């Protein structure tokens, strides 16, 4: 996986084609049916019983595990259609960050046919409601940090990393994670500003890929310092079955996540999650 | 054997289905271009009558079609049409629909090897196997032409390779016609060697020029040349052997052979000459260009071994054609070329084509292309080296492809043996310096006290094109390092293993500056 | 003997197709076929 | 860099750069004649430039720095030179004032470096394909020996000097004043990165990299002036590592390494696959021998047809002056002609000549006979070469699998996609090819272009089925088209096609699976299957396909292929007029595709057997008057969708399916 700032035209073109192929499908592995995993309608914890909830673990000792499983499931679904490489990730932590111009447009010209076409990144249609997600803009992300300073998001990241045990790092990690959600969602009804329709906008996967990257650099820093990075204060919380990823087929067509529903073997992402990262770079300054 | 030979070339065929039409008619085929240009390739007849019992063949009928397509240039993989015309006995045109439309078939090469039969002449026997009858017949049938001063005289014949020059244009003689360096060398020299058999036969030859296996241990020059003069009383005049000297119609002098001590050096077992290992090394590799660049110096050696230090001998390219040992050796050269094809057949890698000299193959072939210089109608239409690989088309053969009195089976066994272990090589660059020279090299380690590693050979006159070999000529020094007791790993070792001291000696005894030639390099070859 | 079975439920007479034949091929067990050596004998002929 | 260039002593940037030119201590300072140690054309050139970069990094580290020298990526296309060097004077708000850039120019012995950019750098490559520099550097990787790598590596290296310098002596175009512009360090760092890619790929291949086996004689010699005592070079690590047997393991030695080994977004295995695919097909080379002419100059190539004019074929560039050791490359130097060969559609073995013209930087024409006879050679493709050991190739995109083990998720996905295809209705239009309606004409009568009973039969069905499955995957099915096996005895009809109806969780509702039947467009009727009571528990299909596969030639194979193809078609068609029996309509059912998939499979199997046996397989020996002309329905452009159906329509092209169509199979096993 690579950041979206080192992708040329052809990769964007292939990715757009794959996304449209995913989108127009109306299958059990359809885009809507996989966005179902992170929002309404409610099917959590046991869809057979009466209680209605969303299995999106929020503010608990399993958030990184759950969202990493989600992103790897999305990667597995996408790579079938022809994705040569991993999903790109957008670095909102970049100073003077802006909305990704790859997605900020609405329509673009396919040069192979020399004709205009609707860009999937612009919006996606909510299936049952029959509506679409509309983004919103605010100047907070696009503010220019001054000469030699650091931005609010960057210092937030630093004040998230200085801690030396997982058992509390996650709380500030989450509270800073929620910020770009509303920052990109704005006051629009349907957007990432609320979890009611969180997954119905493609930027979601980019944002959480960046999340997983930060969690990985957390592990790298901790192993450099020589401390136990395993979430040992959740020993009775990890062993819970991460529904709906732990159900039975055909509800979970993919099998890798189903077999890895135990978080105890998810720390080593370089081996058992069939993906990796090009660089551990953070703000032009490495882990050493 | 004739039909086996015919099957070798590929064929294009028109395939038909035939039946009974209860009448008789004349059928004519018509091959037509896409642009409606039709040619009548052939015709035949169909026989039947009202009283016959209806019939049809269970298989195809084939008609040869290659002639018209190859004459008009329409290749097999092109597009065209085939049409059938029927003419009745009673002068009535007939419907072509009565016959099905035909098909086109392609019979490919037959890479199998055929043991051809030829008359017991134009079969180049080994020199030692010759008997008294053959020897006397050859010497008489060569002196007869040697004493001819006409246009077909031996001096005019040998003027091609040597001097006086007649190239690149016969009208203005600039430089010699000898073709060297470029890969077409074996082609030019093999065809030149063949060229004299026509003259010999037409002047009374009995067998073709024998090949001398210098790879076998050599006590000295064979007695055929070593002889001086013999008496037979048929003309009541002693005959001097024409296999020692040669008249020059220009210089009024004669060549003088000279042996060299190293020519008598023997191998470890003593059943092969010192050049046997180099011969196997030449045979070893696969690509044709690498083969020829490794193979030129091989025959270049003997010229210096036997030409001595004389301006008029085999040591100089200007006058080397004026001594029959030239022909004797180039016969064995062609032997090596031919025996390479049998080794090629094992992996079946393409050999007839030259993937590395596509521009060079189709080049106009001097000087036989123009009828002015030679008037042998058989070779007047062979200015393409591409049509020279299939030497069976050139109407000769060899008694056996054996080398060193041994079979290709033991050849490949020895190649495998020499490939088993590791090797260390010396790679020399080489290019024309307008003279002939010796490259003597000695491997010396840190001590500075060393042995004589070996020597290689280079030739070039003063009226030849400039030329540089494509790749690096490789020589074996692994055994010499073994007597020096330096393991091949020591070359890689961080210790200073050794180096080499090379030098070049001119023919007349002078020594050219070492700057005239590049810096030799050390190569390593792992085990397989 | 040859009969024609159709999808309609009917037959067709065998005369529409050419009568077939029977073919037998021996096994590929053959190893050597060519003669070890020919005979090199000269034969004379009349001049005419 | 400001501090380093202001410095003048033995720690000075000026001296560390003057290493590469005048004044001279080469070969040894104690010699009546002195040259430069810029080993150009030698076998130690990468070693020397790696040492230079290491020395530069060590020297700059002492001026308050953290990381290594960034490498400018000239391989990746750009529209403008980097802005880090574009500016001449920039405003720093740390002092709140502008001041001149330290990259725009470099003051050396009373003069400054000068830049003269040329527009030929700013070409915009056409979409899909790389640029000239990219392909030149790319063709230096497949060669498994550093011995041949070095020449292409250095030619790519010195291309940029003429590309960007211009025609000024006081510039980096000439070797004399090329080590003083700052960007030279950046460029050589990037070239070192290219070499690092080389040995990474070498390690991937498994062959040794840190011990070359070509020029050990010269490689034993220590380098100068990187080995004299510290009085000439302040630092010590380079001096101690002067001997070049150790500048390979950079990560173990000098404690530094890159991060992005990717080249134009290509991973190492991905570019390995790409270069193998490129090598698959045959090609042509121009071959040169190179030696100094004391004047660095460009060389242009043009092919002159004896039966026609002469045309140019691009150009490359070489370095050379009067103050360097003479060099002679050991072997030939390659240049590409394939693009112009395709453009001029001249045959691969036609009669022509290639002529080289040498032009100085100014534009003067030096004599065009300074390099001997330039050669031209031809290289056969990987398919053409044979090793008689399997095939050993992996493809991407489509991977067709046996549906009997396909899991239910993708099964539901693909049936849903097919239902959507029936919904939009273009399925009828695409399937109308194989039979009625009359999408074809012959003998002045509405007919069908259903190719049957000829050698081009398997070709036409393979192309048709692949086009149909591509149109299906346009609906984003989870997997590609599967194949229904029948070689193993069938206990009953396959589950996916005989199951009554499906139950989708999206609506949590039942619906009838389309695989039973489909309404033929505007006909008033629907299809209907009819199984036959002798389709089960028989080895007749197995033994028939075996005795069809036993054959050797191709035309004979074709006829038994067609026979067994129509066999099970008629068997399963049954009495039904509108079924798999009558081919006028039989292509309207998904069983058609599920059958033709294995129809193609057995052809691929026969291809594999022919490859193993060594007989000619790709080339055919029948219908030679037709094999050039592509299939009739696919010749046109309006009906056919795009790409393969309009370009790779040649029956001669059809054979190379694994490369020109990019779809493999799950396995080549044939009934265990
Ligand atoms: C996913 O499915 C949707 C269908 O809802 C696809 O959108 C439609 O795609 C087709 C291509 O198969 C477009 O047809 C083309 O339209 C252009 C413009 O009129 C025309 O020039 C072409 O000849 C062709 O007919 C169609 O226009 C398009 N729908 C709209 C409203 O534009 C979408 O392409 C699919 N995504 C994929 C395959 O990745
Ligand atoms: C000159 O020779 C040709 C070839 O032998 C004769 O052509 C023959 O012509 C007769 C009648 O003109 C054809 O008879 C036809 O037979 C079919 C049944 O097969 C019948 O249905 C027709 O009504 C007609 O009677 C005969 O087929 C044809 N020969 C061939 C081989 O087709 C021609 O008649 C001869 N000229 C004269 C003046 O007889
Ligand atoms: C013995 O052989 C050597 C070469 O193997 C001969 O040396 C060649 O000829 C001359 C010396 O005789 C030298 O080159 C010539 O120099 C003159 C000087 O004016 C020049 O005009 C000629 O054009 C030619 O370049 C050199 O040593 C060598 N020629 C080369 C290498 O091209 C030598 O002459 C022979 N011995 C005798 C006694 O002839
Ligand atoms: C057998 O099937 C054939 C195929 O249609 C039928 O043959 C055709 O029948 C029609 C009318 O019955 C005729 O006009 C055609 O001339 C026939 N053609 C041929 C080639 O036979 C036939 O009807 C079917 N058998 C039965 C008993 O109906």
């Amino acid at each position: 996986r690579k950041d979206v700032d080192t992708l040329t035209d052809e990769e964007v073109y292939e990715l757009r084609q794959a996304l449209s192929r995913f989108q127009n499908d109306t299958s059990v592995n359809g885009y809507q049916s996989v966005a179902e995993f992170h929002g309404l309608p409610a099917r959590c914890p046991r869809p057979d019983a009466r209680v209605r909830y969303a299995c999106c673990v929020h503010g608990m000792a399993t958030f990184p595990h759950w969202h990493r499983l989600f992103v790897v499931q999305v990667e597995d679904a996408l790579k079938s259609r022809g994705l040569h490489f991993g999903i790109p990730y957008w670095d909102w932590t970049r100073p003077g960050t802006t909305v990704p111009a790859i997605a900020s447009k609405e329509t673009y010209v396919d040069p192979n046919s020399g004709s205009s076409v609707h860009n999937p990144f612009f919006n996606a249609p909510v299936a049952f409601l029959g509506e679409t997600t509309s983004r919103q803009v605010q100047p907070e992300l696009s503010t220019k940090p001054e000469y030699g300073d650091h931005t609010a998001l960057f210092d937030g990241m630093l004040l998230a990393l200085e801690q030396r045990d997982f058992c509390d790092f996650e709380v500030q990690f989450e509270v800073v994670h929620n910020l770009p959600h509303f920052l990109v969602g704005g006051f629009a009804s349907y957007s990432l500003s609320t979890l009611h329709y969180s997954a119905f906008d493609p930027i979601f996967i980019l944002h959480h890929s960046n999340v997983d990257r930060l969690w990985a650099i957390w592990q790298a820093l901790q192993i450099k310092r020589g401390l136990p990075y395993k979430a040992h204060c959740a020993h009775t919380m990890t062993h819970e079955l991460l529904k709906p990823f732990g159900f039975a087929p055909p509800l979970n067509s993919n099998e890798k996540t189903y077999s890895h529903a135990r978080p105890t073997n998810i720390y080593d992402y370089e081996h058992e999650l069939e993906y990796a990262y090009d660089n551990l770079q953070f703000g032009g300054m490495t882990i050493d | 054997s004739l039909i086996n030979k015919q099957k070798e070339k590929s064929r294009a065929f028109a395939g038909f289905l035939l039946g009974g039409i209860k009448t008789s008619a004349h059928v004519d085929i018509k091959v037509c271009t896409p642009e409606d240009v039709c040619k009548d390739a052939g015709d035949f007849d169909v026989l039947g009558g009202t009283a016959e019992m209806p019939w049809s063949f269970d298989r195809l009928y084939r008609y040869e079609i290659t002639e018209v397509l190859e004459k008009k240039g329409l290749s097999v993989d092109d597009a065209f049409t085939v049409k059938v015309e029927l003419r009745a006995l009673n002068g009535s045109i007939l419907s072509s629909s009565l016959i099905p439309t035909p098909s086109v078939l392609y019979e490919p090469k037959s890479r199998v090897t055929s043991i051809q039969e030829l008359p017991p002449n134009r079969v180049r026997h080994e020199i030692s196997h010759l008997d008294a009858r053959a020897t006397m017949s050859l010497k008489a049938a060569l002196r007869d032409l040697q004493k001819d001063g006409t246009k077909s005289g031996w001096q005019a014949l040998a003027a091609f390779h040597g001097v006086p020059a007649l190239c690149p244009s016969p009208e203005a003689p600039k430089y010699a016609c000898c073709l060297h360096g470029v890969p077409t060398f074996p082609h030019w020299h093999r065809l030149y060697t063949l060229q004299v058999e026509q003259a010999l036969l037409k002047h009374g030859s009995t067998v073709a020029l024998p090949y001398w296996d210098w790879t076998l241990p050599i006590s000295q020059l064979p007695s055929l040349f070593t002889e001086q003069t013999f008496y037979d009383a048929w003309k009541d005049e002693v005959l001097e052997n024409p296999f020692a000297r040669g008249y020059i119609k220009e210089s009024k002098g004669y060549t003088v052979r000279d042996p060299q001590p190293e020519l008598f050096k023997l191998s470890a077992d003593g059943k092969h000459s010192v050049l046997f290992d180099e011969v196997l090394l030449v045979l070893e590799q696969t690509d044709y260009c690498d083969f020829e660049v490794q193979f030129e110096v091989t025959h270049n050696a003997i010229h210096y071994l036997v030409g001595g230090h004389q301006s008029y001998s085999l040591s100089s390219l200007h006058y080397s054609s004026y001594d029959p040992i030239f022909f004797t050796h180039h016969t064995f050269v062609d032997k090596i070329w031919a025996v390479w094809q049998e080794l090629q057949k094992r992996r079946g890698l393409p050999y007839d084509r030259a993937d590395c000299a596509v521009n060079y193959m189709s080049d106009a072939m001097q000087p036989f292309n123009s009828v002015v210089l030679n008037e042998n109608a058989f070779t007047r239409t062979h200015a393409l080296p591409k049509e020279v690989f299939n030497y069976q088309d050139l109407n000769f053969r060899y008694d056996d492809m054996k080398l060193g009195g041994l079979n290709l089976d033991e050849l490949e066994e020895e190649i495998r043996q020499h490939q088993s272990k590791a090797r260390v090589f010396a790679g020399f660059l080489l290019h024309g310096i307008g003279t002939s020279a010796e490259v003597r090299f000695s491997v010396c380690q840190e001590n500075g006290k060393c042995t004589r590693a070996g020597a290689i050979f280079v030739l070039g006159g003063s009226l030849e094109m400039p030329w540089a070999f494509d790749r690096l000529y490789k020589y074996d020094i692994t055994d010499t390092l073994n007597e020096l007791h330096i393991r091949p790993e020591d070359v890689f070792n961080a210790d200073a293993p050794f180096s080499l001291r090379y030098e070049i000696i001119a023919v007349n005894g002078t020594a050219l500056p070492p700057s005239s030639l590049s810096k030799p390099t050390i190569i390593f070859k792992p085990a397989v | 003997e040859i009969k024609i079975r159709a999808y309609n439920g009917s037959y067709l007479e065998s005369s529409v197709l050419r009568r077939p034949s029977l073919i037998f091929v021996p096994g590929e067990d053959n190893s050597q076929d060519q003669t070890g050596k020919t005979e090199r004998r000269l034969i004379r002929k009349s001049v005419t | 860099l400001q501090s380093l260039e202001d410095d003048t002593s033995i720690n000075g940037f000026e001296h560390i750069a003057a290493f590469h030119g005048q004044p001279n201590w080469c070969p040894s300072p104690d010699a009546e004649k002195k040259f430069a140690c810029c080993a150009h054309g030698m076998a130690v050139f990468p070693h020397w430039h790696r040492l230079l970069t290491v020395q530069a990094e060590n020297a700059l580290r002492a001026k308050g720095f953290q990381d290594g020298l960034p490498y400018w990526d000239w391989t990746l296309p750009m529209t403008a030179l980097p802005e880090i060097v574009a500016g001449e004077t920039y405003v720093n708000p740390e002092t709140n004032l502008p001041e001149p850039n330290p990259f725009h120019h470099g003051l050396v012995e009373g003069k400054k470096t000068t830049r003269s950019v040329r527009d030929e750098l700013f070409e915009k490559p056409k979409f899909g394909r790389l640029t000239k520099i990219a392909e030149m550097v790319l063709l230096a990787f497949e060669q498994t020996d550093f011995c041949t790598f070095e020449v292409q590596y250095e030619i790519a290296h010195n291309y940029i000097h003429a590309l960007v310098g211009g025609n000024e002596s006081y510039s980096m175009a000439s070797l004399r004043y090329t080590a003083y512009d700052p960007i030279f360090f950046l460029h050589h760092s990037n070239t070192d990165r290219i070499w690092a890619i080389w040995q990474a790929l070498q390690h991937y291949r498994g062959l040794p990299y840190n011990s070359a086996n070509c020029a050990i004689a010269s490689l034993r010699k220590p380098l100068q002036p990187f080995a004299q005592t510290s009085t000439i070079n302040p630092d010590h690590i380079t001096r101690d590592h002067s001997v070049p047997f150790e500048v390979f393991d950079y990560e173990r030695s000098f404690q530094y390494h890159y991060d992005d080994l990717e080249f134009n977004g290509f991973s190492i295995p991905q570019l390995q696959r790409e270069i193998l695919h490129r090598q698959h097909d045959e090609r042509v080379f121009a071959g040169f021998m190179l030696h100094g002419i004391r004047k660095s100059a460009l060389v242009t190539l043009e092919v002159c047809e004896p039966s026609g004019p002469c045309h140019p074929e691009g150009e490359f560039y070489i370095l050379g002056d009067e103050y360097e050791i003479p060099w002679q490359y050991d072997r030939l130097f390659q240049y590409e002609i394939t693009d112009i060969l395709a453009k001029y559609k001249l045959e691969a073995n036609d009669r022509y000549s290639v002529k080289y013209s040498v032009i100085d930087l100014d534009g003067k024409k030096i004599s065009s006979e300074v390099f001997g006879k330039v050669t031209v050679v031809v290289r056969p493709g990987s398919e053409t070469k044979k090793g008689e050991i399997d095939k050993n190739i992996v493809a991407s995109s489509h991977i067709r699998r046996n549906l009997q083990d396909l899991s239910e998720g993708e099964v539901e996905s693909l049936k849903s996609a097919l239902r959507r295809m029936q919904d939009d209705g273009t399925f009828g239009k695409i399937a109308s090819f194989h039979g009625f309606p009359s999408l074809c004409t012959h003998e002045g009568r509405k007919v069908a272009c259903c190719v049957h009973g000829s050698a081009v039969f398997p070709h036409w069905h393979r192309l048709y089925v692949d086009q149909v499955e591509n149109a299906l995957l346009a609906r984003g099915s989870a997997v590609s088209v599967p194949y229904w096996d029948w070689t193993q005895p069938i206990r009953q009809l396959p589950a996916l096609i005989n199951e009554a109806s499906y139950f989708d969780s999206r609506s949590q509702t039942e619906e009838s699976n389309p695989f039973f039947q489909v309404k033929i467009l505007d006909t008033g009727k629907v299809t209907t299957r009819d199984p036959q009571p002798e389709l089960f528990n028989s080895d007749y299909l197995l033994n028939n396909v075996l005795l069809a596969l036993e054959q050797t030639s191709f035309c004979d194979f074709e006829i038994q292929f067609e026979i067994v193809h129509n066999a099970l078609h008629s068997l399963v068609g049954g009495r039904g007029l509108y079924s798999l029996s009558s081919l006028d309509y039989s292509a309207f059912d998904p069983l058609f595709f599920l059958h033709h998939a294995n129809v193609d499979r057995i052809w691929a199997i026969w291809q594999a057997l022919q490859q193993y046996r060594g007989l000619p397989d790709d080339k055919s020996d029948c219908a030679l008057n037709i094999m050039r002309q592509p299939l009739k329905p696919f010749n046109d452009k309006g009906q056919n969708e795009f790409d393969l159906t309009n370009r790779y329509s040649r029956p001669i092209d059809v054979f190379d399916y694994s490369n020109h169509f990019d779809y493999h199979y799950d396995t080549l096993n044939f009934n265990s």
